[PDB]
Protein backbone atom coordinates (compact mmCIF):
# COMPACT_ATOMS: atom_id res chain seq x y z
CA UNK A 1 0.00 0.00 0.00
CA UNK A 2 2.99 2.34 -1.04
CA UNK A 3 2.99 6.01 -1.60
CA UNK A 4 4.12 7.49 -4.98
CA UNK A 5 7.99 7.20 -6.22
CA UNK A 6 8.95 11.10 -6.12
CA UNK A 7 11.53 12.91 -8.79
CA UNK A 8 13.20 15.65 -7.98
CA UNK A 9 16.79 17.30 -9.21
CA UNK A 10 19.44 19.58 -8.74
CA UNK A 11 22.55 21.76 -10.49
CA UNK A 12 25.53 19.63 -10.12
CA UNK A 13 27.62 20.75 -12.83
CA UNK A 14 27.88 23.09 -15.53
CA UNK A 15 26.48 20.91 -18.33
CA UNK A 16 26.46 22.37 -22.04
CA UNK A 17 27.16 26.15 -23.00
CA UNK A 18 24.19 28.29 -23.12
CA UNK A 19 22.54 28.62 -26.47
CA UNK A 20 20.35 31.98 -27.87
CA UNK A 21 17.44 29.94 -29.39
CA UNK A 22 17.13 28.00 -25.72
CA UNK A 23 13.89 29.15 -23.98
CA UNK A 24 16.21 29.55 -20.55
CA UNK A 25 18.57 31.84 -22.18
CA UNK A 26 14.84 34.13 -23.72
CA UNK A 27 13.34 33.83 -19.92
CA UNK A 28 17.19 35.68 -18.61
CA UNK A 29 17.31 38.08 -21.33
CA UNK A 30 13.34 38.79 -20.60
CA UNK A 31 13.76 39.05 -16.68
CA UNK A 32 17.35 41.17 -17.09
CA UNK A 33 15.53 43.62 -19.29
CA UNK A 34 12.22 43.74 -16.77
CA UNK A 35 15.38 44.51 -13.99
CA UNK A 36 17.84 46.78 -15.54
CA UNK A 37 16.20 48.65 -18.14
CA UNK A 38 16.14 52.41 -17.66
CA UNK A 39 14.02 54.87 -19.21
CA UNK A 40 15.77 58.69 -18.02
CA UNK A 41 16.78 57.76 -14.43
CA UNK A 42 14.44 55.13 -13.12
CA UNK A 43 13.68 51.39 -13.50
CA UNK A 44 10.14 51.88 -14.94
CA UNK A 45 9.29 48.25 -15.61
CA UNK A 46 10.23 47.53 -11.80
CA UNK A 47 8.42 50.35 -10.78
CA UNK A 48 5.50 49.31 -12.51
CA UNK B 1 -21.85 0.08 27.52
CA UNK B 2 -18.87 -0.68 16.30
CA UNK B 3 -18.76 -3.60 13.65
CA UNK B 4 -21.49 -5.09 12.41
CA UNK B 5 -22.89 -8.44 13.12
CA UNK B 6 -22.87 -11.40 11.23
CA UNK B 7 -24.74 -14.76 11.14
CA UNK B 8 -24.64 -18.24 11.03
CA UNK B 9 -26.66 -21.30 10.57
CA UNK B 10 -27.04 -24.35 11.56
CA UNK B 11 -30.10 -27.53 11.68
CA UNK B 12 -31.12 -29.22 9.06
CA UNK B 13 -30.80 -28.28 5.17
CA UNK B 14 -32.71 -31.36 3.19
CA UNK B 15 -31.99 -30.94 -0.28
CA UNK B 16 -29.15 -28.40 0.53
CA UNK B 17 -26.93 -30.45 2.25
CA UNK B 18 -24.69 -31.38 -0.38
CA UNK B 19 -21.02 -32.74 -1.58
CA UNK B 20 -18.69 -31.71 -3.82
CA UNK B 21 -19.90 -33.85 -5.95
CA UNK B 22 -23.56 -33.32 -5.83
CA UNK B 23 -22.84 -29.53 -5.99
CA UNK B 24 -24.99 -27.94 -9.10
CA UNK B 25 -25.62 -25.21 -10.96
CA UNK B 26 -28.55 -25.42 -10.01
CA UNK B 27 -27.50 -24.59 -6.20
CA UNK B 28 -26.12 -21.00 -7.19
CA UNK B 29 -27.30 -18.11 -5.52
CA UNK B 30 -28.36 -20.72 -2.50
CA UNK B 31 -27.58 -21.40 0.77
CA UNK B 32 -26.00 -24.63 1.16
CA UNK B 33 -24.34 -26.96 3.64
CA UNK B 34 -21.45 -28.82 2.13
CA UNK B 35 -19.11 -31.42 3.84
CA UNK B 36 -15.74 -32.71 2.87
CA UNK B 37 -12.27 -32.81 3.40
CA UNK B 38 -10.37 -30.01 2.88
CA UNK B 39 -7.23 -30.28 1.01
CA UNK B 40 -5.58 -27.55 0.54
CA UNK B 41 -5.92 -24.01 2.06
CA UNK B 42 -4.20 -20.55 1.36
CA UNK B 43 -1.72 -18.23 2.68
CA UNK B 44 -3.81 -16.31 5.28
CA UNK B 45 -3.69 -12.50 3.48
CA UNK B 46 -4.92 -9.47 4.81
CA UNK B 47 -6.90 -7.11 2.83
CA UNK B 48 -7.37 -3.42 2.25
CA UNK B 49 -10.72 -2.35 3.58
CA UNK B 50 -10.28 1.01 4.33
CA UNK B 51 -6.63 3.04 3.29
CA UNK B 52 -6.11 6.32 6.08
CA UNK B 53 -3.66 8.81 4.63
CA UNK B 54 -2.04 11.71 5.89
CA UNK B 55 -1.41 15.42 4.09
CA UNK B 56 1.24 17.50 5.73
CA UNK B 57 0.84 20.39 3.86
CA UNK B 58 -2.86 20.99 5.24
CA UNK B 59 -1.94 18.28 8.58
CA UNK B 60 -4.90 16.39 7.24
CA UNK B 61 -6.06 12.62 7.33
CA UNK B 62 -8.21 11.66 4.55
CA UNK B 63 -9.80 7.77 4.02
CA UNK B 64 -10.99 5.54 1.28
CA UNK B 65 -13.29 2.78 1.70
CA UNK B 66 -12.29 0.03 -1.02
CA UNK B 67 -15.01 -2.83 -1.41
CA UNK B 68 -15.43 -6.69 -3.43
CA UNK B 69 -17.80 -8.23 -4.93
CA UNK B 70 -17.24 -11.43 -2.07
CA UNK B 71 -18.03 -8.85 0.25
CA UNK B 72 -21.34 -8.41 -0.43
CA UNK B 73 -24.26 -10.94 -1.33
CA UNK B 74 -25.74 -8.80 -3.70
CA UNK B 75 -23.81 -7.59 -6.70
CA UNK B 76 -23.40 -3.87 -6.66
CA UNK B 77 -22.09 -1.52 -9.62
CA UNK B 78 -17.97 -2.25 -9.89
CA UNK B 79 -17.05 1.67 -8.75
CA UNK B 80 -12.91 1.27 -8.64
CA UNK B 81 -11.19 3.44 -6.87
CA UNK B 82 -7.96 3.98 -7.01
CA UNK B 83 -5.30 3.74 -3.84
CA UNK B 84 -5.15 7.63 -3.56
CA UNK B 85 -2.19 9.30 -3.85
CA UNK B 86 -2.98 13.13 -3.87
CA UNK B 87 -5.56 14.92 -1.91
CA UNK B 88 -8.17 16.51 -4.44
CA UNK B 89 -5.47 19.99 -3.84
CA UNK B 90 -2.41 18.30 -5.17
CA UNK B 91 -0.48 17.64 -1.79
CA UNK B 92 1.17 14.85 -1.05
CA UNK B 93 0.08 11.68 1.06
CA UNK B 94 1.58 9.09 2.87
CA UNK B 95 0.00 6.22 3.73
CA UNK B 96 -1.15 6.08 7.62
CA UNK B 97 -0.31 2.09 8.33
CA UNK B 98 -1.89 1.16 11.70
CA UNK B 99 -4.26 3.21 10.74
CA UNK B 100 -5.73 1.45 7.81
CA UNK B 101 -7.88 -1.47 8.17
CA UNK B 102 -6.99 -5.05 6.48
CA UNK B 103 -9.63 -7.87 7.28
CA UNK B 104 -7.84 -11.16 7.35
CA UNK B 105 -8.85 -13.48 4.11
CA UNK B 106 -8.50 -17.05 3.01
CA UNK B 107 -9.17 -19.57 0.60
CA UNK B 108 -9.97 -23.22 1.36
CA UNK B 109 -10.66 -25.78 -1.09
CA UNK B 110 -13.34 -28.52 -0.09
CA UNK B 111 -12.76 -32.21 -1.67
CA UNK B 112 -15.67 -34.74 -1.10
CA UNK B 113 -14.46 -37.19 1.06
CA UNK B 114 -12.43 -40.58 0.41
CA UNK B 115 -15.12 -43.02 2.28
CA UNK B 116 -17.97 -40.87 0.57
CA UNK B 117 -16.20 -40.59 -2.67
CA UNK B 118 -16.45 -43.37 -5.37
CA UNK B 119 -13.51 -45.61 -5.16
CA UNK B 120 -11.93 -45.48 -8.77
CA UNK B 121 -13.27 -41.37 -10.04
CA UNK B 122 -11.05 -38.74 -9.88
CA UNK B 123 -13.01 -36.62 -7.06
CA UNK B 124 -14.62 -33.14 -6.93
CA UNK B 125 -13.91 -29.68 -5.35
CA UNK B 126 -15.05 -26.78 -4.61
CA UNK B 127 -13.26 -23.39 -3.52
CA UNK B 128 -14.45 -21.59 0.10
CA UNK B 129 -13.65 -18.01 0.64
CA UNK B 130 -13.66 -17.46 4.59
CA UNK C 1 -3.80 49.62 -42.60
CA UNK C 2 -6.63 46.51 -42.23
CA UNK C 3 -6.88 45.87 -46.04
CA UNK C 4 -2.94 45.95 -46.72
CA UNK C 5 -2.63 43.02 -44.11
CA UNK C 6 -1.27 39.98 -46.31
CA UNK C 7 -0.59 36.28 -46.14
CA UNK C 8 2.63 37.49 -44.95
CA UNK C 9 1.72 38.93 -41.58
CA UNK C 10 0.39 35.76 -40.35
CA UNK C 11 1.49 34.61 -37.06
CA UNK C 12 3.21 37.53 -36.92
CA UNK C 13 2.41 40.99 -34.63
CA UNK C 14 1.12 43.63 -36.32
CA UNK C 15 0.33 47.31 -35.14
CA UNK C 16 -3.13 48.17 -37.56
CA UNK C 17 -5.66 51.24 -36.81
CA UNK C 18 -9.43 51.18 -36.83
CA UNK C 19 -12.88 51.68 -35.20
CA UNK C 20 -14.75 49.26 -33.10
CA UNK C 21 -18.19 48.26 -34.25
CA UNK C 22 -19.04 45.87 -31.68
CA UNK C 23 -17.74 44.34 -28.38
CA UNK C 24 -18.82 40.71 -27.16
CA UNK C 25 -20.19 40.05 -23.93
CA UNK C 26 -17.76 38.34 -21.51
CA UNK C 27 -17.22 34.64 -22.12
CA UNK C 28 -15.35 32.47 -19.33
CA UNK C 29 -12.08 30.16 -20.03
CA UNK C 30 -10.73 27.56 -17.87
CA UNK C 31 -7.44 28.71 -16.62
CA UNK C 32 -6.82 26.06 -13.81
CA UNK C 33 -9.32 23.12 -13.29
CA UNK C 34 -9.20 20.47 -11.48
CA UNK C 35 -10.95 17.23 -12.88
CA UNK C 36 -11.72 13.49 -11.39
CA UNK C 37 -12.11 10.70 -13.24
CA UNK C 38 -16.12 9.22 -13.32
CA UNK C 39 -15.98 5.96 -12.45
CA UNK C 40 -11.44 5.57 -11.18
CA UNK C 41 -11.86 8.92 -8.86
CA UNK C 42 -8.26 9.72 -10.44
CA UNK C 43 -7.69 13.53 -9.81
CA UNK C 44 -5.90 15.80 -12.02
CA UNK C 45 -5.40 19.35 -12.53
CA UNK C 46 -4.70 21.17 -15.76
CA UNK C 47 -3.58 24.78 -15.97
CA UNK C 48 -3.98 26.86 -19.04
CA UNK C 49 -1.65 30.07 -19.88
CA UNK C 50 -2.52 30.27 -23.34
CA UNK C 51 -5.59 31.51 -24.65
CA UNK C 52 -5.18 32.96 -27.85
CA UNK C 53 -7.21 30.03 -30.29
CA UNK C 54 -10.55 31.15 -31.54
CA UNK C 55 -13.08 28.25 -33.25
CA UNK C 56 -10.76 25.50 -31.33
CA UNK C 57 -9.92 23.61 -28.23
CA UNK C 58 -6.50 23.92 -28.14
CA UNK C 59 -6.31 22.49 -24.89
CA UNK C 60 -8.97 19.75 -23.83
CA UNK C 61 -9.52 16.86 -21.36
CA UNK C 62 -7.79 14.26 -21.90
CA UNK C 63 -9.66 11.21 -24.23
CA UNK C 64 -8.29 8.31 -21.52
CA UNK C 65 -7.84 8.17 -17.51
CA UNK C 66 -4.57 8.66 -16.61
CA UNK C 67 -3.91 7.21 -13.66
CA UNK C 68 -3.30 3.57 -15.65
CA UNK C 69 -0.37 5.38 -17.17
CA UNK C 70 1.32 7.23 -14.82
CA UNK C 71 1.20 3.32 -12.57
CA UNK C 72 1.73 6.23 -9.34
CA UNK C 73 0.72 3.53 -6.44
CA UNK C 74 2.41 0.58 -6.05
CA UNK C 75 -0.88 -1.42 -5.82
CA UNK C 76 -2.49 -0.45 -9.46
CA UNK C 77 -6.24 -2.17 -8.18
CA UNK C 78 -8.26 -5.44 -17.20
CA UNK C 79 -9.96 -2.34 -16.07
CA UNK C 80 -10.76 0.86 -18.55
CA UNK C 81 -12.51 3.88 -17.22
CA UNK C 82 -13.82 4.77 -20.86
CA UNK C 83 -13.39 7.52 -23.21
CA UNK C 84 -13.66 11.16 -21.84
CA UNK C 85 -13.98 9.25 -18.01
CA UNK C 86 -12.88 12.74 -16.70
CA UNK C 87 -15.33 15.88 -15.00
CA UNK C 88 -14.91 19.06 -14.01
CA UNK D 1 -30.99 -21.74 -25.05
CA UNK D 2 -28.01 -22.54 -27.02
CA UNK D 3 -24.94 -24.24 -25.44
CA UNK D 4 -23.63 -25.81 -27.93
CA UNK D 5 -20.68 -23.82 -29.27
CA UNK D 6 -17.14 -24.50 -27.39
CA UNK D 7 -14.24 -21.82 -26.95
CA UNK D 8 -16.74 -18.82 -28.11
CA UNK D 9 -19.36 -16.92 -26.57
CA UNK D 10 -21.94 -17.31 -29.71
CA UNK D 11 -24.06 -15.02 -26.92
CA UNK D 12 -22.29 -12.22 -24.84
CA UNK D 13 -23.72 -9.11 -23.36
CA UNK D 14 -24.16 -6.62 -26.00
CA UNK D 15 -21.57 -3.49 -26.32
CA UNK D 16 -23.64 -0.62 -26.29
CA UNK D 17 -26.04 0.63 -24.05
CA UNK D 18 -29.43 -0.44 -25.31
CA UNK D 19 -31.85 2.02 -24.12
CA UNK D 20 -31.39 4.62 -26.44
CA UNK D 21 -32.27 2.39 -29.17
CA UNK D 22 -35.31 1.04 -27.94
CA UNK D 23 -36.59 4.82 -27.04
CA UNK D 24 -38.68 3.09 -24.55
CA UNK D 25 -39.64 6.23 -22.73
CA UNK D 26 -41.36 9.67 -23.73
CA UNK D 27 -38.90 11.85 -21.70
CA UNK D 28 -35.90 9.98 -23.12
CA UNK D 29 -33.17 11.69 -20.15
CA UNK D 30 -24.75 13.58 -26.20
CA UNK D 31 -24.82 10.82 -23.50
CA UNK D 32 -23.34 7.18 -24.07
CA UNK D 33 -22.96 4.70 -21.01
CA UNK D 34 -19.60 3.05 -22.76
CA UNK D 35 -18.34 0.02 -24.75
CA UNK D 36 -19.61 -3.01 -22.55
CA UNK D 37 -21.39 -0.99 -19.64
CA UNK D 38 -23.92 -4.09 -18.22
CA UNK D 39 -23.05 -5.68 -15.37
CA UNK D 40 -24.88 -9.35 -14.73
ZN1 LIG E 1 -9.91 6.41 -14.03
Amino acid sequence: SFDRPEIYSAPVLQGESPNDDDNTEIIKSFKNFILEFRLDSQFIYRDQ
Amino acid sequence: PRHPWKLSFKGSFGAHALSPRTLTAQHLNKLVSVEGIVTKTSLVRPKLIRSVHYAAKTGRFHYRDYTDATTTLTTRIPTPAIYPTEDTEGNKLTTEYGYSTFIDHQRITVQEMPEMAPAGQLPRSIDVIL
Amino acid sequence: PLRDLDSEHVSKIVRLSGIIISTSVLSSRATYLSIMCRNCRHTTSITINNFNSITGNTVSLPRSCLSTIESESSMANKKNCGPDPYII
